[PDB]
């Protein structure tokens, strides 16, 4: 009854082939006093590609990225005290937008432990708001079930972060004893929602982070909207769950979404709600959200269905008249066999319409003046489509740029968008960026910060550079500002800077074809304008503020 | 209608969950007015039951909150059903009387009319002093045997009464012994376990 998997065996040496056991291929993170024998026993591991980034804060954001585009945890290996610490940031955005993470980090020796001793900090407790669980392995033969509940805790339910306090004491001993040793919603309820989505005038359907759980979750949310003929409209988070080169799409729906989608949302009976929170960046104002909703609610012809697997998510903004506690993309597997196809061409060409009449607009630069914004993303969008969109993912950074991708860059790959949305950390662009290109070296990452983002974490070019990874960074500038041309060029980084309309294609093409294991940031000099659509404090998603050419 | 909650959960015996259950409701801005905590017969899970106050809507909020916590397993709002509403508390009253307390209200703090008050010990024959202090001491033993409690120290100067009711009963019962000078009390906070009455 006993396992001897580990007898024998040091701290670092359980750690490697625990990580081996969740198939841990690359790892981020930074050494020091607290965790070295854990840190010499991955570095020089074969079986795990180390890199060191310049800050701890990019390697949470770099295992953020990676777990995006790979949807597996990110390992993360920083020191105690303000190793750990410079964590915290990226550790409450993981847990901000459901990101699975994990994170080792070293602490002082065990009798050292609440002395105050050299770099001793209350992780355990410092992580604990911000983090999904955390442990402090206090004997060695903790390490291995601790280490299987940290990464089983990230990867169920919604996915976050998770930290492992590792003491110096416990990862330098060596373990001379042996130890002991995807599921859907009611079917019942399934079924409901199916007969509501049918007998529907007029649904939508309103995807976020979830249907990008798992690689089927896309497929059959393509399957409900085809088989349904509904539109669908996605979370800022859902971008790349829907093709939005679809003529059933509208395209990302909040505070800063279509128009479109906020007016379709607003008149749709039916609500499919697949894998989303209902941020208040995407109700606008709860009480005035989906009134059509809630009035076929009042009647029975319709109403909100959301499909959540964290029960405190169903019901805390919205009420749901049909709740699916569970997967998503296991529910979604018993669902659309019970939807059948019905006519549906007056609301969608209702809502096509309506796409037609309020797209995203903007006045173009009229003379030889600074780029507007919205034309950096739409050359990128074209030369992207034409270059292959399938080969592309983006990360932004926080701020206008961010909307801009979202408004004007056309969202087709599922896990292809790596943002943050729920935390809003700026600086995230880059090294979530860096860890983008590393879970997918053959991929286009390209990175859209702006000059204040991009600043809060610019040194980890540095870490692009020293292990050839060749994120392409395109940022946007107003003006108080550096030189980004000979930042970048400084640490491997290079760079060129754009400045017209007229010069943007082949500044955009030799940006977009410089060496994919090389670093280069293409400046845009941008006349920062505002975003539209906007919604005003407390008003409604139909009352949207379109403005440019649409008064 | 800022109502007072009491909240059941069980949860998980490691370390740092009571840390975490106590700072989920310090989040909302919540002040624990009392939390009771024990093991079960399970020794790796412990029930515990949190008493607070707050309107129901951001009460069940934040209980749905906490049962989402790994260490969670179950919260129950055992606030608007039928519950047994327990209280223990434990205090040390002494038994000199109001004249000679103050003299250790003054000197926890640091009199000279107090020592000459007509019943205090130092102007008074020790049998009355002895007399007295039994006197004291079985107004307060009748007054604990009233609302159920028990005498269960008893020294030359003071004595423990202990007493379990609904916590009505337990705040009337600290103030009305208060004026023979309670020197220390401590009350468990409301407990519960629901009726099926
Ligand atoms: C400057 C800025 C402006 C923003 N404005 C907007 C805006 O206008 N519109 C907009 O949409 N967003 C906007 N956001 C982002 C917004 O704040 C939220 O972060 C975003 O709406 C997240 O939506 P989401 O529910 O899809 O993602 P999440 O917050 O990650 O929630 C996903 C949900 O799916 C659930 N889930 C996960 N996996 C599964 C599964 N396997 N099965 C079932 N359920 C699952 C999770 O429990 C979670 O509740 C903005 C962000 C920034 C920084
Ligand atoms: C169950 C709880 C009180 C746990 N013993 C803790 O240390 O937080
Ligand atoms: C990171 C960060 N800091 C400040 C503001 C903001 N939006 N994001
Ligand atoms: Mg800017």
């Amino acid at each position: 009854g006993l396992d001897y998997s580990f007898i024998g065996l040091s701290g670092g040496q359980i750690f490697q082939e625990m990580m081996l056991r969740h198939d841990v291929k690359q790892v981020f993170g930074y050494p020091g006093g607290a965790i070295l024998p854990v840190f010499d026993a991955i570095y020089n591991s074969p079986h795990f590609e180390f890199v060191l980034p310049r800050h701890e804060q990019g390697a949470g954001h770099m295992a953020e990225g990676y777990a995006r585009v790979s949807g597996k945890p990110g390992v993360v290996l920083v020191t105690s005290g303000p190793g750990a610490t410079n964590v915290i940031t990226p550790m409450q955005d993981a847990l901000s937008d459901g990101v699975p993470m994990v994170v080792f980090c070293g602490q002082v020796a065990t009798n050292l432990i609440g002395s105050d001793a050299f770099q001793e900090a209350d992780v355990v407790g410092i992580s604990r708001s911000c983090t999904k669980w955390n442990v402090m392995v206090k004997d060695i033969a903790e390490l291995p079930r601790r280490i299987n509940e940290a990464f089983k805790i990230a990867t169920t339910g919604r996915p976050g972060p998770v930290l492992v306090d590792l003491p110096k004491d416990v990862t330098a001993a060596i373990l001379r004893t042996p130890i002991p040793a995807p599921l859907p919603g009611d079917a019942d309820l399934i079924t409901e929602a199916a007969q509501m989505i049918n007998k529907a005038k007029r649904p939508i359907i309103f995807a976020g982070n979830g249907v990008l759980s798992s690689p089927e979750g896309p497929k059959l949310l393509k399957e409900l909207s085809d088989k349904g003929r509904i539109p669908v409209t996605t979370t800022l988070q859902g971008l790349g769950a829907f093709d939005e080169r679809d003529e059933k799409s509208l395209h990302m729906i909040g505070m800063h979404g279509s128009a479109y989608a906020n007016f379709a949302m607003q008149e749709a009976d039916v609500l499919i709600a697949l894998g989303v929170r209902f941020d208040d960046r995407v109700t606008g104002k709860v009480d005035t959200f989906a009134p059509a909703a809630k009035a076929a609610a009042a009647e029975g012809r319709g109403g909100i269905i959301h499909f959540e697997i964290q029960p405190k998510n169903i019901n805390k903004i919205v009420e749901g008249q049909i709740p699916v506690l569970g997967d998503v993309v296991a529910s979604l597997g018993e669902l659309v066999p019970q939807i059948e196809a019905v006519d549906r061409s007056a609301w969608i060409g209702r809502c096509k319409a309506t796409k037609e009449r309020y797209p995203f607009t903007y006045t173009p630069s009229q003379e030889g003046q600074k780029l507007k914004p919205q034309e950096v993303v739409q050359e990128l969008d074209r030369q992207a489509e034409a270059l292959g969109k399938e080969k592309f993912v983006i990360s932004t950074g926080v701020g206008q740029h961010q909307m801009w991708a979202c408004q004007y860059y056309r969202w087709t790959e599922p896990r292809s968008w790596v943002s943050s949305g729920g935390l809003g950390t700026m600086g995230f662009g880059l090294p979530s960026a860096i860890g983008a290109k590393v879970a997918a070296p053959e991929k286009y990452v390209i990175d859209i910060d702006g000059d204040a983002s991009f600043s809060m974490t610019a040194m980890e070019l540095a870490t692009a550079s020293q292990y050839d990874i060749g994120v392409k960074v395109l940022l946007f500038n107003n003006e108080t500002n550096p030189d980004f041309v000979k930042l970048s060029e400084s640490m491997g980084a290079k760079g060129l800077r754009c400045t017209k309309l007229e010069d943007l294609p082949r500044m955009m093409k030799e940006f977009l074809e410089y060496d994919g294991k090389r670093p280069i940031v293409l400046e845009c000099l941008v006349s920062s304008e505002h975003v539209y659509p906007m919604i005003p404090a407390g008003k409604a998603l139909h009352e949207q503020l379109l403005h440019p050419l649409l008064r | 209608p800022r109502k007072q909650h009491v909240l059941n959960c069980l949860v998980q015996n490691e370390p740092g969950v009571l840390s975490r259950v106590s700072g989920t409701l310090a989040a909302r801005g919540f002040n624990i007015d009392s939390l009771v905590v024990c093991n079960t017969e399970v020794k790796d899970l412990s029930r515990m039951t949190i008493v607070l106050q707050g309107q129901d809507g951001v009460i069940e909020q934040a209980r749905r909150q906490i049962e989402d916590l790994v260490p969670v397993y179950a919260v129950l709002d055992y606030t608007n059903s039928e519950i047994i509403k327990r209280e223990l508390v434990m205090a040390r009253i002494s038994l000199l009387g109001t004249e000679y307390f103050e003299d250790l209200l003054l000197h926890h703090h640091t009199v000279a009319e107090i020592r000459e008050k007509q019943f205090h010990p130092a102007n008074l024959p020790a049998s009355e002093v002895l007399r007295l202090k039994h006197e004291h001491l079985n107004d307060i033993t009748n007054l604990t045997n009233n609302f159920g409690g028990r005498v269960v120290d008893i020294s030359e100067t003071s004595c423990i009464v202990e007493l379990s009711a609904k916590p009505t009963r337990i705040s009337a019962f600290l103030k009305l012994v208060e004026p023979f000078g309670v020197l220390e009390c401590a009350r468990s906070g409301m407990m519960a376990l629901p009726r099926t009455p």
